[PDB]
């Protein structure tokens, strides 16, 4: 299995253009509200839609019909329409028996389906889904569809589909127009794909159908020339301000540094040596420098100068490496010297984000770019793709089976994970039904349950954490000074303290579940599961968490561990689904491991830790043993003493 | 990437060793086999267009929703696309015959394969099934030429089968 | 490796295995029974390939073993042997593998700053590296002799 | 051929070309003499390939010969019979060059889009080459037609 | 809610402990209804002796207003 | 979690203000259409398992998905994503009676994206799946239900994607 | 000026029917059509 | 991004079947709406300066936002909370002229909260000053179009939520 995830979101390429969508996205491309010329084209195509669904309202009534008489003309010996799902010198009808009953389904099928696309490209105001389903269509049917019969079939439903509108040349030109791009596209030969070779031996070779890249929204791209108008140059500093800054920060803050402006748009400097000095400027070193570690300052880079995120392992390293050496000012010049970027951008043209549809696509990083090339990328302080491609190789990580947000701090009192959208850290990895965590015990390793299963329940000594248990009497079970009752007391107490991490504040403690502790009616489990299922547990554990991570600390709080993995998250999560948070308190403590570990008189206590809060206890400064991680060379008194 | 000399030298170097017996064994056995993998990619050269399209066909014959509406391979563009997956599935298969090793899967196939369908919503079952066809025609194909051994033909397929397709068991 | 450097080249140009990329596979194929030979010689022969190699090197520039020498000392000489029998065991990994890509991921990469770190000449080890190679090639033949000397001469070409 | 495949490597990375892609200069530079008999092999017999080869095309494609075809008039057949003499031309460049170098910089990158330009059917072209190559491979020996199938090979992979 | 008050005797099988024990051996508690059929099992299924069960809180017979 | 009453109240109680008239307008907002959620939510509490299964069979039933080789295939799975899908449309009906999203983005979003790239389950088909939902329920609710609803369904599948 | 109201109009519900078995339950339909 | 008629040719396609009676209704309905939609786009394309300013005096100026300590406090902070106001007021337009609120799930409410949370703008002073925006768009452009608008707007400020 793979090791490492690098997130999956939404992928929505574009199908297919219509007018709507390309006047808004061409306004919003450019980070600008629609102007006249993309607002007369929407009230345009706006007034001819009534037309447009009339046209496809009279198609799609007709279909039958337009349809019969394709199948007509072109098939011979028999009815086509038994099972509904100009002239080139080559074409003979084809006949029902022989040519076989699938094939004529497929015959059929193609025709209404042709039909049907005309009438959406109709309504769209724009072929470009005829064009994009249909160029290279002929390659993938020849060998099992003639092509001058599909030819003449296009040319009867053309006739047909116009003979309906003798009303004038507004609804005839428009289906006649259509209906043309269609058999032009339908007698075109396939486009070769487009190939995206890798710019070194670390990175894959790839290649996309020229029809992806059709559908797809093409991206706007920026050249700066002499001979520009002003305003085209003024457009074309401002797509380098958004592409180098992720944002127009001219119009922002009126941040900008003029005499690069000056010289790229007289010529001085080509559009990739603007580039160079902007992104060394103290404007980019401070917002995507200065506010970042190296390690993720080079994937933002990659962003800004190259349009893609990092590819491989490989080149996380060279490039961390090169700013490990030279800094901001080498990373740049690395970047924009590359090779990779003049057989993109060359001199002139702005840099842009490739990303999907605008080339092949790689699998290795395809979730990371898919973050990078959002607007919150600045916001993603830690690394991702080195993160990431490092985990690939590696196994599974210490981290709970749902990702690195599902584990609080490990720390006395406070449920405390890390937010997914505050400062996103996320780390997901693909953990089976049947992963185990391994944790750490508090106490002798060698009673660790995995190791010594038997070894459940027993107390760990000086090595773990205390534990209260209620083994001297309790008090009435008259005279004062009876010495029982500090015992049972600090044993309340522990337990509020296990439970919810600290001391309740005056007047929140369950008095009854107390006094009904103290006078021998319940058990020491009865308290510590009426204190779980209290309305304060609820509302300070349960209720204001992810319901896994509520379960997560309730699985900590009450066994003293972390989940395993899969099996046990599963099963409380189930029965949160089923029956809610009063019956998952219930499953955790009437669990067999429950009563191994803790009967019915030991109050709960932290058992086992995850390696990351282990390390956050023992790793600092003051608690960090001399012995841990490092030669320890015996001292001994020099020989001439 | 790692081809099976390169894993074998990073296995006995993680423990600072030198080549031992087995190690010589081992890259014997690869050396020996290295003619044989030579000629299953050669064949494979000599026919992949063919193999494409053969397997894609009778997986949408196997799985005819696939090229019905709200099929995957519906569209001529998304036809298209699966084709092309196809052909990177057999290029990448070849490479890992000739390497004796699996890892340019891994790296160059595997690795965030999962997550670009789930985002797409590329249906894995039929791309692993699609796998499987491909690795039986290369199979068929091997034995009918004049080639002695065809066992490690499948040991690709296999793997980007057990990498990618969800556990049941 | 001489299969992986041919792979990562076709895949870098979204293509299968050209013809002269498989005709490099089919040369190293069949010389791997001659590179397994030299592999095998130079492991059985560490030992005293190390043993005279330090020795020459030892008696050739004695200031390394000498006080104030980055050698000094039986510990230090230890470790010298030590580091001329890691670089002895990445020439062998280079061998069977036919190429030195091996030996630059292990022993190569970055040397310079850990010599450096450590305070030893790096033209010494160069030197020691030479001293293993003359060794080696005086218990094979001729043309095996030349083959392992290539990957002797690049780890000596890294060094200095 | 593999000795400018190996420079523009080497020089990708700035350094010298490492033993064992000189290794492999050493073989490709020792097959010559098949190589060149191959060459001149299929150079002579030119002729008998190309009718071979279109005849069978034609019984394959007897559309493109048919009127509306992109061979239909003798004018477009004589060129068809030109592009598979080139096309064989090109093999045999190939064939002494040791790689598909002087194939595709000639006659593969941008085949597709000339011949669009020009209606003749890729597919026709891939069955083409086809044809071309088991009439070229029928004039060879069994070793030099196993040298010299994975460039017809090529040819078709390229062309679709 | 109805409340069982149930008296057990649990031995001691696999292990002689040194600490304190008796309080979790011979014990009467109080415990709900919904969570008797579950601690009868674990009860038993330990090894205990349930020497008493009592219905200390509630009605026998009631079809409605229970908890 | 937030309703619409307590982000009235806690604005006004970050600055120490009482409620002044533009506050209480937004409580007479809220109050006018809680009737309106009120029965909304009893529809749809009535109809959960119904809004479920219509939207499951109009989205993801005879697909690759559910076929041997989905994330849908084997029962356990096909149970789990029903169980995710009973979760949306309850904590959506939670959050419309609420006037806020803060229920979802606290008990379901804060943490699921990085699940379901954990689980490796497909958030394409889960987003279909939210949207059948939603036209399901907008037709089992009414307009302004329908509309309402769909907000909150449509804030899981922002969420999500 | 209320024609303006798409979004903020009545909604109008569109039809999406309930899918059914796919070509790839053939067998069983034609086991189906001979069961009876 | 999609706009009405993907959706709508979306949804017939993926059942194989022709733009149907519901479809056109539809459809003709986005097309009667669109003139007067694209004047509203047009009145707000021409007043976006004078909307944001006259939100921003409603809502945040004279208040703990704006003084020190306020994430609206110093000048930099100001100018990118009108300009960030601004991005909402354009993308709204997007969504009316399209008719579909996906131009806001892909380019705005995408790590939206991301930006937010990382940066600790506070939600409920932006949720505030976008209603602001609605209301004064409302009075510039109409109460119909005005509507047409805050469901675009609602659906932002939901987001944040
Ligand atoms: C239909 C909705 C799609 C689908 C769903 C699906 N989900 C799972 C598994 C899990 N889903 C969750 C969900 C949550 N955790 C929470 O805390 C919350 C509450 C806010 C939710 C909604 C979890 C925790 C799991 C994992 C459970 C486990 O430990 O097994 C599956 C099963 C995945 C598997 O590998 O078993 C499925 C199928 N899948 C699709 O394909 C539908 C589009
Ligand atoms: C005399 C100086 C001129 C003048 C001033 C004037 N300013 C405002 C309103 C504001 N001024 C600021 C400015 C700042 N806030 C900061 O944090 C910083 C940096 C420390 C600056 C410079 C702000 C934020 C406001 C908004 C009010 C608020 O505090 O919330 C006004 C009021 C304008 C109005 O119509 O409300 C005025 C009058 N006006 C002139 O004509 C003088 C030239
Ligand atoms: C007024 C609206 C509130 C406010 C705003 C505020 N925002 C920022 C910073 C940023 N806002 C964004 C948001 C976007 N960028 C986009 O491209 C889009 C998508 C269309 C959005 C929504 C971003 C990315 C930033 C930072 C980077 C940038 O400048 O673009 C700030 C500054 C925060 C800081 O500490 O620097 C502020 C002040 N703050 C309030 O108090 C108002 C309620
Ligand atoms: C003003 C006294 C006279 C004048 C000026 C004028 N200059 C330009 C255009 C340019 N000026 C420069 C000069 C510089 N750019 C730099 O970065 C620096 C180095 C620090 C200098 C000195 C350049 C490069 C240009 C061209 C690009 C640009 O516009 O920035 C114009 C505009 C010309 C046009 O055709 O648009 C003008 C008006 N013009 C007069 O009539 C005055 C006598
Ligand atoms: C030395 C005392 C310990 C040690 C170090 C070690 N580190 C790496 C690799 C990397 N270290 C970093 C570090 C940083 N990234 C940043 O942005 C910054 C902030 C300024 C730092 C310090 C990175 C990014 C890497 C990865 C580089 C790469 O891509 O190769 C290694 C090598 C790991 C590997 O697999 O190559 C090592 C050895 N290791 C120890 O044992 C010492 C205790
Ligand atoms: C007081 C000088 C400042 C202050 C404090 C403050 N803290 C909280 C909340 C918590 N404090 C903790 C701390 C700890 N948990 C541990 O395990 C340890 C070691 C034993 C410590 C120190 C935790 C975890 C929380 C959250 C959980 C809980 O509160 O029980 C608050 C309340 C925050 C809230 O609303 O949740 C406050 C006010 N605040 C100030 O302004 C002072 C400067
Ligand atoms: C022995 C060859 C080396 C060595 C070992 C060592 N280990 C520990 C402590 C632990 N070992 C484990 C390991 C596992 N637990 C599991 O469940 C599994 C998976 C099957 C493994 C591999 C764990 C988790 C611990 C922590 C304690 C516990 O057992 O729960 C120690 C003790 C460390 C300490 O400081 O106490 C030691 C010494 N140490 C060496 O030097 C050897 C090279
Ligand atoms: C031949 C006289 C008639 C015919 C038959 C036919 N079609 C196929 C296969 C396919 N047809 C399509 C069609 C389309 N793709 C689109 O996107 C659209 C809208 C523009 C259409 C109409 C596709 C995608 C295929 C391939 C997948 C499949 O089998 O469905 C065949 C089989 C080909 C084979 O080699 O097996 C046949 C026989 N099509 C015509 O147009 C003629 C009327
Ligand atoms: C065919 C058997 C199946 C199928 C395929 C299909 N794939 C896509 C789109 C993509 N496929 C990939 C996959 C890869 N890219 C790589 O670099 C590699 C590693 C070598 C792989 C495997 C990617 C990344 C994409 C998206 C980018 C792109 O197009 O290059 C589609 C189109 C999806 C869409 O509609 O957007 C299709 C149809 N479809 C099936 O039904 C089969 C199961
Ligand atoms: C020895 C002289 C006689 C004898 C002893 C015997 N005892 C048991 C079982 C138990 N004994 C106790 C007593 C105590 N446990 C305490 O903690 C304290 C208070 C501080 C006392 C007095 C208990 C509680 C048990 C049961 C629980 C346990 O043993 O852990 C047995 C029975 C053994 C069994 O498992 O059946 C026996 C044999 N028996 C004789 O015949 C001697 C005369
Ligand atoms: C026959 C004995 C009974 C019966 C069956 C029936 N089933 C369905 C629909 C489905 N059946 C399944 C079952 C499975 N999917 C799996 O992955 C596995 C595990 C290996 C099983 C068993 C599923 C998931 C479906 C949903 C459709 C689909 O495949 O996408 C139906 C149709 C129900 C409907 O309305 O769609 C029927 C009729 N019906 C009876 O009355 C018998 C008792």
């Amino acid at each position: 299995s793979v090791k490492a995830s690098g997130g999956s979101s939404l992928a929505r390429p574009q199908l297919y253009q219509t007018v709507p969508v390309s006047a808004i996205s061409q306004a919003e491309q450019q980070d600008r509200f629609l102007e006249g010329s993309e607002l007369n084209e929407l009230t345009a195509y706006f007034q001819s839609g009534a037309l447009r669904l009339e046209i496809a309202e009279t198609l799609t009534q007709n279909a039958d019909l337009i349809v019969s008489r394709a199948a007509n003309r072109i098939f011979t010996g028999g009815s086509p329409l038994s099972y509904l799902e100009p002239i080139p010198p080559g074409f003979r009808p084809i006949n029902i028996a022989r040519y076989g009953p699938s094939n004529m389904q497929k015959s059929l099928r193609d025709m209404s389906w042709f039909l049907r696309y005309t009438t959406y490209a109709i309504v769209a105001g724009d072929p470009n889904i005829i064009v994009v389903n249909t160029r290279g269509l002929k390659e993938v049917i020849e060998n099992a569809c003639s092509i001058d019969a599909t030819i003449v079939a296009i040319q009867e439903m053309r006739a047909a589909s116009a003979d309906y509108f003798r009303n004038n040349a507004q609804a005839k030109e428009i289906v006649l127009q259509y209906f043309d791009i269609l058999l032009s596209e339908f007698k075109a030969p396939t486009p070769a794909n487009k190939v995206r070779q890798g710019p070194s031996n670390d990175i894959q070779g790839l290649e996309l159908p020229q029809s992806y890249f059709n559908a797809a929204a093409k991206r706007q791209k920026y050249a700066m020339k002499p001979g520009l108008s002003a305003l085209e140059k003024n457009a074309v500093i401002k797509a380098a301000y958004r592409q180098i800054f992720e944002r127009d920060i001219t119009k922002a803050y009126s941040q900008s540094i003029s005499y690069l402006e000056s010289q790229v748009r007289n010529g001085d400097i080509s559009m990739k040596e603007f580039v160079r000095r902007l992104a060394k400027s103290p404007l980019y070193r401070k917002q995507f420098f200065e506010p970042f570690i190296n390690s993720r300052a080079l994937e933002l880079a990659f962003r800004h100068i190259l349009g893609r995120g990092p590819s491989s392992r490989e080149e996380v390293q060279k490039y961390f490496s090169i700013v490990s050496s030279g800094g901001l000012p080498a990373l740049v010049d690395a970047l924009v010297d590359s090779q990779e970027y003049a057989d993109y951008f060359g001199e002139e043209t702005v840099p842009y984000l490739r990303g999907l549809g605008v080339e092949a696509q790689e699998c290795r990083n395809w979730g990371m770019q898919q973050d990078l090339f959002s607007y919150s990328a600045p916001f993603r302080k830690v690394p991702q793709f080195i993160t990431t491609f490092a985990q690939y190789d590696r196994p599974l990580p210490d981290q709970h089976v749902y990702g690195s947000g599902n584990d609080p701090l490990e720390i006395q009192f406070g449920a405390i994970f890390p937010k997914e959208t505050r400062n996103p850290s996320k780390r997901p990895a693909p953990f089976n039904k049947d992963t185990k965590r391994i944790l750490i015990h508090r106490g002798p390793a060698v009673n660790n349950q995995v190791g010594n299963p038997s070894a459940v329940g027993e107390f760990p000594g000086s090595l773990g954490a205390k534990v209260f248990r209620l083994n001297g009497g309790l008090p009435g079970a008259g005279t004062s000074v009876k010495f029982g009752e500090s015992s049972t007391q600090a044993l309340i107490r522990a337990a509020y303290r296990q439970v919810f991490g600290r001391d309740l504040y005056e007047g929140q403690r369950l008095s009854v579940a107390e006094i009904q502790l103290e006078n021998g009616d319940i058990s020491v489990r009865e308290f510590i599961k009426r204190l779980a299922k209290s309305e304060l547990f609820l509302k300070l554990y349960w209720a204001p968490h992810y319901v896994c991570k509520a379960i997560e600390y309730m699985h900590r709080r009450l066994l003293g561990r972390p989940t395993y993995g899969r099996q046990e998250m599963n099963q409380y999560f189930d029965i949160a689904s089923k029956q809610g948070f009063y019956a998952v308190v219930e499953a955790m403590i009437d669990s067999k491991e429950y009563s191994d570990a803790f009967g019915e008189d030991t109050v709960p206590y932290e058992r086992y830790l995850t390696p990351g809060g282990l390390q956050m206890r023992s790793a600092r400064v003051g608690s960090l043993r001399e012995d841990i991680g490092q030669r320890v060379d015996k001292e001994v008194t020099p020989r001439f003493v | 990437m790692r081809d099976a000399v390169t894993t074998l030298i990073k296995n006995y170097d993680l423990t600072g060793r030198y080549l031992d017996r087995n190690a010589m064994d081992e890259l014997k056995a690869y050396f020996e086999s290295g003619s044989a993998r030579i000629a299953a990619a050669a064949m494979i050269n000599a026919n992949s267009a063919t193999i494409v399209k053969r397997a894609a066909a009778q997986l949408f014959e196997e799985i005819p929703e696939l090229i019905r509406p709200s099929g995957n391979a519906y569209t001529t563009r998304r036809f298209s696309a699966c084709l092309r997956d196809m052909d990177y599935y057999l290029r990448y298969a070849s490479y890992a015959l000739i390497a004796a090793d699996n890892n340019v899967l891994d790296e160059r196939v595997l690795q965030g394969l999962r997550e670009t369908y789930n985002s797409l919503g590329v249906p894995i079952g039929p791309t692993v099934r699609g796998i499987q066809i491909m690795k039986e025609m290369i199979e068929a194909m091997a034995e009918d030429s004049s080639l002695n051994s065809t066992d490690f033909i499948a040991s690709p397929f296999d793997h980007m089968t057990r990498e990618l397709s969800e556990l049941s068991v | 490796s001489i299969v992986t450097k041919s792979i990562v080249n076709a895949d870098a140009e979204a293509r299968y295995l050209s013809p002269g990329e498989l005709d490099r596979i089919k040369a190293f194929v069949t010389g791997g029974a001659a590179r397994l030979r030299i592999a095998e010689t130079l492991t059985g022969s560490r030992e005293t390939i190390v043993k005279q190699a330090g020795d020459r090197l030892f008696q050739k520039r004695p200031d390394i073993v000498s006080p104030g020498g980055n050698a000094y000392g039986e510990e230090m000489t230890a470790t010298c042997l030590r580091d001329m029998d890691y670089y002895l065991r990445l020439v062998t990994y280079g061998v069977v593998s036919g190429d030195v890509t091996p030996i630059e991921e292990i022993g190569l990469v970055g040397v310079r700053e850990m010599y450096r770190s450590l305070g030893t000449p790096i033209e010494a080890v160069a030197q020691s590296v030479r001293e293993m190679k003359e060794v080696a090639s005086g218990l094979m033949s001729s043309d095996d002799a030349a083959e392992a000397s290539a990957y002797f001469d690049f780890v000596i070409g890294k060094m200095s | 051929s593999v000795v400018s495949q190996v420079i523009l490597q080497a020089d990708d990375q700035l350094r010298y070309p490492t033993s064992g892609e000189l290794k492999g200069i050493q073989a490709f530079l020792t097959t010559g003499a098949q190589r060149i008999r191959i060459a001149e092999t299929l150079a002579e017999n030119e002729k008998k390939i190309v009718d071979q080869a279109q005849k069978q095309l034609f019984k394959k494609h007897p559309e493109y010969r048919a009127p509306g075809g992109n061979a239909y008039g003798q004018r477009q057949y004589n060129q068809c019979l030109r592009d598979y003499g080139w096309y064989l031309r090109l093999v045999t460049y190939g064939v002494l060059a040791g790689n598909k170098e002087p194939i595709e910089t000639t006659g593969l990158i941008g085949v597709k889009e000339m011949y669009n330009s020009l209606n003749v059917p890729v597919p026709g072209m891939v069955d083409a080459v086809t044809v071309l190559k088991d009439a070229a491979l029928g004039l060879l020996s069994a070793e030099d037609a196993n040298e010299t199938a994975p460039y017809f090979d090529y040819i078709i992979q390229f062309m679709s | 809610m109805r409340m069982f008050r149930i008296t057990a005797c649990v031995p001691s099988q696999t292990r002689i402990r040194t600490q304190r024990e008796l309080q979790n051996t011979y014990f009467t508690k109080l415990v709900p209804y919904d969570n008797w059929f579950r601690e009868q099992q674990r009860i038993m299924k330990m090894g205990g002796k349930i020497v008493k069960v009592e219905l200390a809180t509630g009605r026998p017979g009631t079809n409605a207003g229970l908890a | 979690m937030q309703d619409a009453i307590t982000a009235v109240i806690n604005s006004a109680d970050v600055q120490g203000k009482y409620l002044d008239g533009a506050a209480m307008d937004k409580l007479k907002s809220y109050f006018a259409s809680g009737e309106l959620r009120v029965r909304a939510a009893s529809v749809i509490s009535a109809n959960a398992a119904t809004i479920v299964k219509e939207a499951v069979a109009k989205s993801l039933l005879y697909s690759d998905v559910t076929r041997p080789g989905g994330n849908m295939y084997t029962t356990r799975r096909y149970a789990a994503c029903i169980r995710d899908l009973d979760y949306y449309l309850r904590y959506a009906t939670y959050a419309m009676l609420a006037g806020d999203a803060s229920i979802l983005d606290e008990r379901v979003l804060n943490g699921l994206k990085e699940t379901y790239n954990s689980l490796g389950v497909p958030i394409s088909s889960t987003v279909q799946a939210i949207q059948a939902i939603k036209e399901v329920t907008a037709s089992l609710v009414g307009a302004d239900a329908g509309k309402e609803m769909g907000v909150y369904l449509d804030y899981i599948c922002s969420g999500l994607s | 000026p209320s024609q303006v109201a798409f979004a903020s109009g009545d909604p109008i519900p569109q039809n999406v029917a309930r899918r059914t078995p796919g070509p790839s339950l053939n067998r069983f339909k034609e086991m189906a059509r001979q069961v009876k």
